[PDB]
């Protein structure tokens, strides 16, 4: 079995535990979790507007799940250097030890301060993701379905920007499952598409188009923490890693 | 301590392993490893429906695999790797016979959906001279995480908790396999909400971690066999037969 | 209504919550939740079985190595000298520029910290038959800086602390490896992409075939040898830092050679527009909006003395389209203290107006203005896309 | 020895104690140590900005130790007459009469007020000081390693300007030391490099280059002062001062 040990060859005398740091930096560490709720980048964009969006337009949607989105290093002529560099984060790190999860999500989102303009937030769990495909930020654009617009029964906040620049949201959790998938999600069962992310955090200004103009091309940084109640489950060894400090030169 | 005294008997003691009419046993001591705590029943939460285990006959161990494992294969080389509910009926229909003809896996071909743990023997007639060793390695949900590709590997499945088989001491490995899944019941056969991926688990899988080694002229090959015992399940959502499916070819 | 006459409060507002606070901290937000004091809530079928803990996961053999361990090996052989650090290494052949590495979880853990101290294991599985018998050192030797790792020996090893194993009856047993520093913790091996600050591990393991396998000739000579890492009891980190790994989920990486040249980041997409302070909007300028004065700007070219250059993508499809894809184009300064993009019909326009522009002549020039692609031109307007790579088109002038 | 006294030749009768001024201006000054805790400058900048900085940078980074940092005329085209004139400070005045310290410090980082843009500011332990040379503000530039921008793992603050634009940080002592040095350092021991600054602390905004140009040639001040958790050690004399009054004049 993996955790037997058939035979200890103790030489070490007896060594005076630290307690995690707690003897020295006055603080434990040992419990994983609680450094789980430090929060992390998850996203990061450039606002940029297509159609000449109505005010029921959501500037830009993304499935809300502690796995973290699939990594975006950007364009090899925009590269987003702390994914191309800092490769990935500790959430997810951590999150590859398991193979599933239950439980809520922080995040505490970022936005671009010039604008003035407010700032409305839907959640929609309704949505299922599909594949780690599109486990990512979407920008949407013409209306067709609701997809694109405010929704009513959905949960909402509101952030002013002129008061203040930076929501902090809540996310529960809400799936008829006993709790969801934690690794990158192939798909296959297509009720297994709704057993991943809590759901679909969506986001729009209610900037007139000759407004919007304004926010073109505006940082919007996302960050993300458990919220307490989260619960990774059952334990899966980690897949192979990569060497941060061994990441190439940009070279001269 | 010692002082063997071997028989026309032989010498060693057997363990026995009785279920139902079926009975089997080893003469090594199993190698068990437990991924999971017991399961709750929760058909509490999920069935109007009548709700049956027939442990008279479920419980039955059956072969679903064997395989030879000759020293040819490479260190990490996986010999199977066997998603459960479905290679129980996957191997039935690969002895091209119905599933309603084993006694183990006729409600099945009834019952809609199903949950309910696994046990796992992994037994093996590797000589003595033989030396090698098998990892064995049950992951959920396998299919759903598409990277596993990558992670599937001795070094992979030696972090989680595995069962160990040495070629040397032909040691048998039990393994418990407690039913978990992101939703309480696997169907049985297609369901309006889906059809793909019908009645996995994750699978189990065998990658070699040594190879056989030998002298020369010594036994070049070894053999596995796996049964599955079919515990405490509970199954449900009576059905026609006819709905039911012939399980993916794998 | 009593007036309320008495002073009012006098704090200092700040616009954010702690971020890397974690604890005994109360931490409000707006809950999407419906009720005011919901919780998630773990039903007795879906109770978290795992108690997620850095001891938890450092209590976990991962496998690390696999000798071989062949018969004719001399007794001074040496096996392997992995360090004495949780970051042991477990190379995949990923023919990938970035190759993958296998870790044992307590190295995974650790690589979180920036600190950790204690005792290591290392079970180690002599998958052998009893028949074969054999006897190794496996020893410890605090201290060893790299020009001293060689030098080694089994018998120098022995000077220091080690522990000698016959293999025999039982195949398999556990070192277990002291925490020896003059440093009450230790510093991480690695780090984030940040080479200095990657102080190596404290002290090396070291194991060596002190009795030479003994066969049967019925028995195999080779015998596989198995390393597991695993955190030891005394085994913890402390101090959080960035992470010196990353998921083989996504291993791509792009350098920056600056040797490529395209608009500057905030000025892409862009598209060919027009610009009432270019030409009085009567020939095409890529802008990277639609309000005015939103052009895109473009880095600056080192054209030595002499010469001139004109950019042209290295990618037609990713050209922003007017009535054509614009894949030609000559960077100039806006005279407003940075430089334009203009789109040319080819890299012919586009030389000619180099040969104008860095022959001194100006953008006014009607040399220029005739080269510059008219405002009719703008068709669609479609983005270029993203920030497509610009191929420095030099010429002698 | 230093502190014996051979033999006392009172002429004094009794001087009435002032308590250090308790019985006076009302409080004691005895306690050096809460003295220590009033704020001092600790560095001054004009922002400037030289690679079209992506939103991942840190505009700046700086060793966070208690000794100041390495004093900072400025140029003789461009003076800062404060460290011109009013040489060195308070707390580094008293770091001098010691060779340890072990403890924390307090920050309250000031920003420019014109610019709207949100903040974020990185804590990285990880960086070992090297030699008193750098001991220093420094303009990071073009990205190579992962210094040059934010970074997931470290502790990280973001004021919003909009909101407030003066962030109030707080530094923790983190070293696998008894206690790091205090004299302006050397450096010598590899590892003794990181016998010093508590760690490196980086600031970046998130403006976009296009918005980026405002914020160029802004001043930011920084302060700090101890923490209360601070403790020098060993005793030290002072190195020879220079007297202020005695600076020489800018003369007409």
């Amino acid at each position: 079995e993996e955790s037997r040990n058939t035979t200890v060859l103790d030489t070490t005398t007896t060594l005076q535990s630290s307690g995690f740091g707690r003897a020295f930096f006055g603080e434990a560490f040992n419990d994983l979790k609680t450094l789980m709720r430090r929060y992390q980048l998850y996203g990061q964009l450039l606002l940029s507007v297509t159609t000449d969006k109505d005010i029921d337009h959501c500037m830009f949607t993304f499935p809300c799940l502690p796995q973290g989105l699939a990594l975006d290093i950007g364009s090899a002529g925009s590269p987003h250097e702390i994914f191309n560099r800092c490769r990935d984060g500790i959430i997810p790190l951590i999150a590859s030890g398991y193979r599933f999860y239950r439980g809520d999500l922080r995040y505490k989102i970022v936005f671009p301060s010039n604008v003035n303009s407010n700032i409305w937030v839907q959640h929609r769990p309704d949505r299922r993701l599909e594949g780690w495909s599109a486990a990512k930020i979407v920008n949407c654009d013409a209306v067709s379905t609701g997809q694109g617009v405010y929704n009513h029964g959905y949960a909402s906040h509101i952030q002013i920007t002129r008061v203040n620049n930076v929501i902090e949201l809540e996310v529960p959790f809400y799936n008829a499952t006993c709790y969801n998938y934690l690794q990158a999600f192939n798909a296959s069962s297509a009720a297994s598409s709704y057993a991943v992310s809590l759901g679909e955090i969506s986001v729009g200004f209610q900037a007139t188009s000759d407004d919007i103009a304004s926010i073109v091309n505006k940082p919007v940084t996302i960050y993300y923490s458990i919220g307490d109640g989260m619960q990774f489950s059952q334990w899966v060894g980690y897949q192979p890693m990569m060497i941060l400090d061994q990441l190439p030169a940009p070279v001269v | 301590m010692d002082n063997p005294n071997p028989g026309p008997d032989g010498e060693g003691e057997v363990e026995l392993e009785k279920d139902s009419n079926v009975v089997l046993t080893t003469q090594r001591d199993p190698s068990t490893s437990i991924p999971a705590p017991v399961s709750v029943k929760w058909s509490r939460w999920t069935s109007n429906d009548v709700v049956d285990d027939y442990a008279t006959i479920t419980s039955r161990w059956y072969q679903i695999a064997e395989f030879v494992w000759s020293k040819d294969d490479p260190f990490d080389k996986e010999l199977a790797r066997l998603i459960l509910p479905r290679a129980l009926l996957s191997s039935i229909e690969a002895n091209s016979d119905a599933i309603c003809d084993v006694p183990n896996t006729i409600p099945f071909k009834v019952h809609a959906y199903w949950r309910g743990d696994m046990e796992v023997r992994v037994q093996i007639n590797s000589n003595k001279f033989q030396v090698g060793q098998l990892q064995a390695t049950w992951y959920y949900s396998d299919h759903e995480n598409l990277n596993i590709s990558s992670k599937r590997s001795v070094y992979g499945f030696s972090q989680m908790d595995h069962a160990l088989i040495s070629a040397s001491a032909s040691n048998e490995a039990k393994l418990v396999i407690p039913f978990k899944h992101v939703y309480p019941f696997l169907p049985t056969r297609i369901v309006p909400d889906w059809t793909t991926g019908i009645l996995d688990m994750g699978a189990l899988n065998i990658r070699v971690i040594a190879p056989l080694r030998m002298s020369a002229t010594g036994p070049t090959t070894c053999n596995v066999v796996v049964f599955i015992k079919l515990n405490n399940s509970e199954f449900t959502g009576t059905s026609s037969g006819k709905f039911y499916a012939s399980q993916i070819r794998a | 209504n009593p007036s309320y006459q008495q002073s009012p409060r006098h704090f200092v507002p700040t616009g954010m919550h702690s971020l890397a606070l974690g604890t005994n901290l109360v931490e409000p937000l707006h809950a999407l939740r419906l009720d005011a004091a919901g919780t998630t809530q773990h039903p007795v079928g879906c109770a978290p079985d795992e108690d997620m803990t850095v001891s938890s996961i450092a209590s976990r053999y991962g496998l690390i190595r696999r000798v071989q361990w062949k018969k004719d090996h001399a007794k001074g052989s040496l096996l392997l000298q992995l360090d004495a650090d949780p970051f042991v290494e477990q190379r995949i052949e990923g023919t990938n520029p970035i190759s993958l590495y296998w870790f044992a979880p307590v190295g995974v853990v650790s690589s979180m910290f920036m600190q950790w101290r204690g005792s290591l294991e290392y079970r180690f599985d002599i998958i052998a038959s009893q028949f074969h018998t054999g006897r190794l050192i496996v020893g410890y030797v605090p201290g060893l800086t790299a020009s001293l790792q060689l030098q080694m020996d089994y018998m120098k090893l022995k000077s220091s602390s080690y522990v000698v194993f016959d293999l025999q009856e039982s195949n398999s047993f556990t070192f277990e490896v002291p925490y020896v520093s003059y440093r009450p913790w230790w510093v991480r091996k690695y780090g984030g992409n940040y080479l200095p600050s990657s102080t190596d591990a404290p002290s090396t393991l070291f194991m060596y075939v002190q009795v030479p396998l003994i066969p049967m000739e019925a028995v195999s000579d080779t015998i596989d040898i198995n390393v597991y890492v695993r955190g030891g009891s005394s085994f913890e980190v402390c101090v959080p830092v960035q992470p010196s790994l990353g998921l083989n989920w996504n291993t791509d990486f792009i350098l920056r050679n600056d040797e490529e040249y395209r608009a500057k980041t905030g000025y892409a997409p862009y598209y060919a527009g027009v610009w009432h302070s270019f030409n009085n909007s009567n020939s095409l300028v890529f802008r990277w909006g639609s309000a005015s004065d939103q052009i895109a700007q473009w880095p600056t070219i080192s054209v030595p003395r002499g010469e001139l250059a004109f950019l042209r993508i290295k990618d037609g499809k990713q050209a922003a389209v007017g009535t054509q894809p614009w894949r030609t184009m000559v960077v100039w300064p806006s005279g407003h203290g940075y430089n334009i993009g203009i789109p040319t019909y080819n890299a012919e326009r586009a030389r000619q107006l180099a040969q104008h522009l860095y022959g001194g002549g100006s953008l006014t020039d009607e040399k220029a203005k005739q080269l510059f692609v008219p405002a009719n031109q703008q068709g669609p307007g479609k983005v270029s896309n993203g920030n497509p790579v610009w191929e420095v088109m030099r010429a002698p002038l």
